[PDB]
């Protein structure tokens, strides 16, 4: 009976995910052995910080990572649904039904579900990229994570997406929106209402110079220099030493005249910003103050990649060769105080449209500060799902999808004769865990909300054409209500690309566990 | 001592389930024998569930309540004792995840079982087919199911005629809308009680209406034929019957009065005399005292049908009549069920499957909290025919799904055969069972299953 | 949520395993080449018996599975009286052959129902295989080899030639030729120690316990009249209460002799009967039974007339003496008639200090027999008695039933061959029935393999020689019976060797072992209750 105990080991981790999806979800504090606390609400990121022992759970963890890499959303739907398929299959194994026909039954039920997803599409996203149109897709992503911030964070995320996207329609050949185009930064102090949207990267460090900001001139030239600032010498060794005091006057004045000569040629070309990836000497900062050149140091090589796609600058392996062809252009750069400290940000005006934006977060809570940082990353991948593979189609969410599939699957159960009826019926019952989870965690009675969900999708209408309301989902209440309410009032929908991809992954996840009747391992 | 919380509900389910799971092999003509280990060197080799359950020592009180149910069910009908216990135990098994894991209130389950009990009886009545209760040749075949494959198979021709007149004697057909439905007022225990007399013949054995006594006339010369004899229990009566003995002094006093003195009469037989007479005896049919079988008899009968009597059994010896006793009583239980209603039900598990199919389709239209436990009842109704499949050697997975699909197309009378092991029709191949057993199996199992869930704590004390 | 298919297998395996231990014990002692088992209680009771039913009564088995095995032989000993060990070997081996089929997923009902189908088909082949023997009395020469089948099993074969004429002449002497029946209760068995078992001889009459003790008694008396004497010859007293009053010891003899005249008066009429009929004729004798005691005064009186004096006779043995001798019981001496005397032949009494037996033998119509089993040790009396009682009951069904069957595994090998080829030609039962018939056919081949295993010869070689011989007999268009020869190791002709088994013994053996072994596999679970 090892296959039964394997489900019980997953059942211990199943209840952990039942308290994740929904508005009742909470982040988990994990103390690493290196003395670092990583806090995230996302389940896929949580599995990376957790050490999995039993390899049977690793199959579900590897299936969860598939949801985060491609579609980036729906990781809670994959893990919870795959865990319920093992519970409904436990009764079939104990009943005497072999696991061979159980696996074959899921393959027939999966093909029947994918064909019905096209007829369940309610609305169609026009991909207008409007600020008001993006509020419908982003709202359910922020929902079931952090409560109360769905109204404020909806306008901040939707505004940054429209800045990095150009103007185009009905063209899917050339991709535009990437996953790195949206960066999230954090700073101590402020609130959510005072947060703004920046059209470019935000630098929270100090300029390290007496020049606070550049002028208002159009098309500022920005040059990225990987070579550090110093007098040109031999690449091999070349350490400056003083044998006697006579050579001190020649070596000291030589470094001052050589650096000043290189900065004069760069300032004449119209470059007001010099980006030095390496360290900057003491005498180099003295000449940059009189020429009015902004001092910027970016030691991280990851930040220079997204900078090349905005202004068009290119890193130069040498120093003192301001090639105008590889220089970048930015409309306006300003240094303002955001969050209590004066920092130099990066933005634009009209031309040189930036392909990367950054949203600044402000708040007095440290725990909820990193919560929004990890929550926006789940919303970034939602924009990627708007492409050709079923980006415009959408399905109603809030538990309305899993309940509606029950009536369609059971209708095809009696149509297919043979032993396949056992796996088809249990496949639809496994969808009942989603509506029960939201009602149990929210404190709603099972004897009340649950029977009203079945009566919402099942009614007696004297006619062939459907009518009344098929959009009624699972309601969290929170104030008062009688029965359930329409989901179309809050406009909470789920994309087809997210739901269709989550079904195929969850189906193959439970297939691997049921197919393994023996596990052989050894100590390390 | 005491069990609180959710652990007490699990102990109540597993108490009656552990007893029902063991007797699963006692159902059907293919039922497998069982072997119990007694402290004495003997053992119980029979497969009868009523004999095995009485010898099993139980601890939890829920199993004790299941034993009392088997004693009551065995008195009503001859067979089907293990069917009630298994059906009542499987309902608690299917309701185990709903009561514990799903956290469903027990009264909701109890209230749903009471609603499903009415729907289960209406489906059986529709599946049942009409039968003629007045046909003497048809009643012999209905009883023959309990005759053959027994020691009485040699007398089966005579047993079907003897069991027919034995049932026809106690039953009386009366009905009207004035005083209501009397339901024939049939009682096997007191009214159909039989007395075994050694000697005679089985074919010549007849059923006499009245009380039979072995005491003869106390006077040597007396009239052995009376026109209108009057029975008096203790006006110038024609007969004098005394419960206790009578001295010889009272013989000459009542001799001139034209009455016979009869002493040594049992007290239990005086209650049945009031039915043929009314004494707290005019219109008495036959007074003939003529000796039959070297034993003096007496005829208390008349021209009326009091529905009370003592059946006189005769045979080749006392050992032969001893086996006829338990065989005739079990045979009349099937014939009594035919008179309770002119309907018959398909055997072999077809009636069990007919309820589960109609329950799942009707429960979907109610749309309420009771809809979930109805699916657990339909699964429990399918375990009775599936249990016979496990004993028939066939695939329990394949034969269960193929049989359920045939109900949506064909009729509900198609059961499972024990001899063959494949899905076949019960009506065409001559497999029938009475409906009264089906009504008593579903009603008593649901009523007993609800009482086991009403106790949430075990109180210890005197 | 508990529904278990784990109830497939249960302690039934232990029930089969417990039967495997009983099989290995009773496999070694089966047949004439078997072993003699010995059981000791510890209180001084030592019995050596090769029969299975006799040993199981003295051993308590906690396992309920082996209880029905011992109870299955209850109907065998009371009807067949032979083959109790063979039935047990068929029940245990059938469970081992079916063990491999249970693990493959075969349902036990088909295994159980398959045995009943093969049992009914075996009865049809049994009527053709049996041979009807006539009821004529000239078959005694043929019955000698048939009786050796039960004798050679329980002994070492050295005492078989001694007990062969005794068992044969015991039943045929008291049995007139007709259907009728035979009664073994009239044959009494007595035992006396301090002698060798090879001295066992046949007794035509009845053996008496207490013999006469006196040096002048005649040793051999030919043509003597047996007379039942019911009056007590011991000391008697006056019919009314009185006492002995004597002043001197000489006066006591006068009063004591007054009560002794009642006995002496009856003795005068007894001695006159001897001289009345053939008194002086030669080869004549007069013997007094006198079930009651004897006074010491009559010892010298009966010695002068050569009259055998006997006393303290068993009441049950007196009923048989009236049938053997024919003389009626005479209560009073005054009512004695000369027609009361019976008829008898030469009567000789062996002189032994411990006991003295009187031989009633050599009678015209004794209608009774006695088998005297004498041995020095304790086990010699129990072992020989077990072979005689099993021999008389084995021949009992031979004279009643005119059908006879050859033994030495003749029917077990032949039936397994017929049922093998007949299943493929018919195919009217079911496709899954082959598992039950093949297991039943292989379960019948253990008996010929068990007999040869104890002899030391390879059971694989004897199995191939019999199967190859039966194939050549069918193509030769004749009827030749084949059997297992344990001494040589090759096949043998059971008609020439003389090994034969009764029809009723093997009929209830196959039918009895089939129903008991099938009911064992029907047990779903072993329950312990009642304490």
């Amino acid at each position: 009976g090892q296959i039964i105990k394997s489900i019980a080991a997953i059942r211990e981790l199943h209840q952990m995910c039942l308290t994740s999806m929904g508005p009742c979800g909470r982040n988990k504090i994990i103390v690493n052995h290196l003395g670092k606390i990583i806090i995230t609400n996302d389940a896929a990121t949580m599995l990376r910080e957790l050490d999995i022992v039993h390899p049977a759970v690793k199959v579900l963890v590897m299936a969860t990572e598939q949801q985060k890499i491609d579609m980036g959303d729906g990781t809670n739907l994959v893990m919870i649904l795959a865990g319920e398929l093992l519970n409904v299959s436990e009764k079939l194994i104990s009943m005497g039904l072999s696991a061979v026909e159980i696996i074959q039954g899921y393959n027939m039920a999966r093909k029947f579900t994918l064909k019905e997803l096209d007829e369940m599409v309610v609305g169609e996203i026009t991909d207008k990229n409007d600020k008001n149109e993006l509020l419908k897709m982003i709202k359910p992503v922020i929902s079931s994570k952090k409560y109360g911030s769905e109204d404020i964070l909806s306008e901040l995320v939707s505004e940054a997406v429209s800045h990095v996207l150009p103007v185009a329609q009905q063209a899917g050949e050339i991709p535009y929106f990437n996953v790195d185009s949206i960066r999230v930064v954090k700073i101590m102090g402020g609130s959510l209402s005072n947060s703004t949207v920046i059209k470019g990267m935000v630098f929270n460090r100090e300029p390290e110079g007496h020049v606070k900001s550049l002028s208002e001139d159009k098309k500022h030239k920005v040059a990225v220099f990987t070579c550090p600032l110093d007098i040109a010498n031999t690449e091999t060794k070349g350490t400056v030493l003083l044998h006697n005091a006579q050579e001190m006057l020649d070596f000291s004045k030589g470094e001052e005249k050589q650096i000043d000569a290189m900065m004069k040629e760069i300032a004449d070309m119209g470059v007001e910003c010099i980006v030095a990836g390496a360290g900057v000497g003491e005498l180099a900062l003295h000449y940059l103050n009189r020429y009015g050149i902004l001092v910027l140091k970016v030691p991280s090589k990851f930040e220079l990649r997204r900078l090349c796609r905005v202004c068009g600058a290119t890193p130069l392996p040498r120093l003192g060769a301001p090639t105008p062809e590889e220089l970048g252009l930015v409309e306006t750069v300003k240094t303002m105080e955001i969050g209590g400290d004066r920092v130099t940000v990066f933005k634009q005006e009209q031309g040189e449209i930036s392909r990367t934006s950054t949203i600044i977060l402000r708040g007095a809570t440290q725990n909820n500060l990193d919560d929004i940082e990890r929550a926006i990353d789940d919303g970034v991948a939602a924009v990627k799902g708007l492409m050709k593979p079923s980006g415009g189609k959408l399905l109603p969410g809030a538990g309305a999808t899993e309940i509606e599939l029950i009536s369609r699957i059971t209708k095809y159960g009696e149509r297919t004769p043979g032993l396949l009826q056992l796996a088809i019926k249990q496949f639809a019952v496994a969808f009942e865990v989603v509506p029960r989870t939201l009602a149990e965690t929210a404190g709603l009675d099972v004897n009340e909300v649950l029977p009203n969900l079945y009566a919402a999708h099942n009614v007696t209408e004297p006619g062939a054409v459907k009518t009344d309301h098929l959009y009624k989902g699972v309601d969290i209440d929170g104030e008062s209500d009688e029965g359930v309410k329409d989901i179309r009032e809050e406009n909470i929908y789920d994309m087809l690309a997210t739901k269709k991809f989550a079904i195929n992954v969850a189906t193959e996840a439970a297939t691997t566990v049921l197919s393994i009747d023996q596990i052989i391992m050894a100590k390390k | 001592e005491r069990t609180t919380g959710r652990q007490a509900q699990i102990s109540n389910i597993t108490a009656a389930k552990a007893v029902a799971d063991v007797i699963r092999t006692c159902l059907g003509p293919k039922a497998m024998l069982k072997m119990l280990l007694d402290p004495m060197g003997g053992l119980v080799l029979t497969n009868d569930g009523h004999a095995i359950l009485r010898e099993i020592d139980v601890a939890h009180p829920a199993a004790k309540s299941m034993l009392e149910l088997s004693r009551t069910q065995d008195e009503e009908v001859g067979d089907g004792t293990t069917t009630v216990i298994i059906l009542a135990g499987e309902i608690l098994a299917q309701c185990a995840p709903y009561l514990i894991e799903k956290n469903i209130h027990p009264v909701i389950i109890i209230q749903a079982l009471k609603k499903a009990l009415t729907d289960a009886l209406e489906v059986i009545k529709q599946v049942s087919k009409p039968v003629d209760v007045e046909n003497d040749a048809a009643m012999k075949k209905l009883i023959q199911a309990s005759i053959g494959t027994k020691y009485v198979i040699h007398w089966s021709e005579k047993m079907c005629e003897l069991a027919l007149d034995a049932v026809k004697t106690v039953r009386k057909d009366l009905g009207q809308t004035v005083e209501g439905e009397p339901n024939f007022e049939i009682d096997i225990k007191r009214y159909v009680r039989v007395e075994k007399i050694p000697g005679g013949d089985v074919l010549d054995s007849r059923v006499l209406k009245g009380v039979l006594l072995n005491k003869d006339v106390v006077h040597p010369k007396m009239s052995r034929h009376i026109e209108n004899p009057r029975v008096v229990l203790l006006v110038r009566p024609t007969l004098v019957i005394t419960e206790k003995g009578v001295s010889d002094l009272a013989q000459h006093y009542l001799l001139k009065g034209g009455c016979s003195v009869l002493r040594r009469v049992k007290k239990s037989d005086n209650n049945r005399i009031a039915r043929v007479t009314g004494a707290t005896g005019t219109n008495c049919g036959l007074f003939k005292v003529e000796m039959i079988g070297d034993e003096y008899f007496s005829f208390l009968d008349n021209c009326k049908e009091p529905k009370a009597c003592t059946i006189m059994l005769r045979g080749g010896s006392k050992d032969i009549l001893n086996e006829i006793d338990r065989n005739l009583q079990d045979a009349m239980a099937v014939a009594r069920n035919v008179m309770l209603s002119p309907s018959l039900s398909p055997g072999g598990g077809a009636t069990e499957m007919a309820v589960s199919v109609k329950l799942a389709e009707k429960a979907k239209q109610l749309e309420g909290i009771q809809q979930w436990p109805y699916q657990a009842v339909a699964d429990a109704m399918e375990c009775i025919p599936r249990t016979l499949i496990q004993n028939a050697g066939g695939d329990p997975i394949r034969l269960l799904s193929q049989l359920r699909a045939k109900h949506a197309q064909g009729n509900f009378t198609t059961g499972i055969d024990g001899d063959k092991g494949k899905i076949v029709d019960m009506v065409s191949y001559g497999i029938w069972e009475p409906e009264v057993i089906k009504q008593q199996s579903v009603k008593t199992a649901i009523e007993s299953a609800c009482l086991l869930l009403r106790v949430d704590d075990i109180v210890s004390g005197v | 949520p508990k529904a278990e298919s784990l109830r497939r297998d249960a302690a039934l395996k232990v029930n089969v395993t417990s039967a495997e231990g009983l099989q290995s014990v009773l496999e070694t002692n089966l047949g004439p080449k078997g072993t003699l088992k010995m059981l000791v209680d510890g209180a001084g009771n030592i019995k050596l018996t090769k029969d299975g039913k006799v040993l199981l009564t003295e051993m308590q088995i906690q396992s309920p599975t082996a209880v029905l095995i011992a109870r299955a032989a209850a109907a065998q000993d009371e009807i067949t009286g032979d083959g109790t060990t063979t039935v047990v070997c068929l029940v245990g081996e059938l469970l081992r052959q079916a063990h491999r089929f249970i693990q493959e997923g075969v349902h036990p009902r088909i295994i159980t129902d398959g045995f009943e189908i093969a049992r009914k088909e075996s009865m049809k082949f049994l009527d053709e295989f049996k041979i009807s023997k006539t009821n004529l009395s000239n078959d005694r020469e043929f019955l000698l080899q048939v009786a050796r089948s039960s004798l050679l099993t329980k002994v070492d074969a050295d005492l078989t030639e001694v007990l062969t004429p005794i068992v044969t002449d015991a039943v045929l002497s008291v049995y007139d030729a007709q259907a009728d029946n035979l009664d073994l209760h009239m044959v009494e068995i007595m035992q006396m120690q301090h002698l060798s078992p090879k001295d066992t001889t046949f007794i035509k009459g009845l053996v008496l316990d207490h013999g006469g003790r006196h040096p002048d008694m005649p040793t051999r008396v030919k043509n003597a009249y047996v007379l039942i004497l019911n009056v007590s010859l011991e000391y008697e007293k006056t019919e009314v209460n009185s006492g002995f009053f004597y002043s001197s010891a000489d006066q006591r003899d006068k009063l004591a002799a007054s009560e002794r005249k009642f006995v002496d008066a009856k003795l005068k009429k007894i001695i006159d009967l001897k001289n009345e009929v053939c008194g002086m004729d030669p080869d004549k004798g007069f013997v007094i039974i006198n079930q009651k005691g004897i006074d010491p005064m009559s010892l010298d009186v009966f010695a002068k007339h050569n009259i055998l004096a006997l006393r303290r006779a068993k009441r049950r043995n007196m009923e048989r003496l009236q049938l053997v001798t024919g003389g009626e019981a005479q209560n009073s001496v005054e009512d004695l008639s000369p027609q009361i005397l019976g008829f008898s032949g030469l009567v000789y009494q062996e002189t032994i200090g411990e006991e003295k037996f009187t031989y009633v033998t050599e009678n015209t119509d004794p209608k009774s027999c006695t088998i005297l089993i004498k041995g020095s040790t304790h086990y010699a009396l129990a072992q020989t008695k077990d072979a005689v009682r099993d021999g008389l009951r084995a021949v009992a069904n031979v004279l009643k039933d005119k059908n006879i069957i050859p033994g030495a595994g003749a029917f077990y090998i032949a039936l397994s061959r017929y049922l093998r080829s007949a299943n493929m030609n018919k195919l009217g039962a079911k496709g899954k029935t082959k598992t039950g018939i093949e297991a039943f056919a292989e379960a019948l081949l253990v008996i010929p393999k068990t007999l040869v295993k104890n002899s030391g010869f390879d059971p694989l070689d004897v199995l191939a020689m019999v199967e190859d011989e039966l194939d050549d007999a069918q193509d030769s268009d004749e009827t030749r019976y084949v059997g297992v020869d344990l001494n040589i190791g090759d096949s043998c002709d059971p008609t020439i060797e003389g090994i034969w088994d009764s029809y009723r013994v093997l009929r209830n053996a196959i039918t009895g072992a089939t129903g008991i072994a099938s009911n064992l596999l029907l047990c779903d679970e072993l329950l312990r209750a009642g304490r």
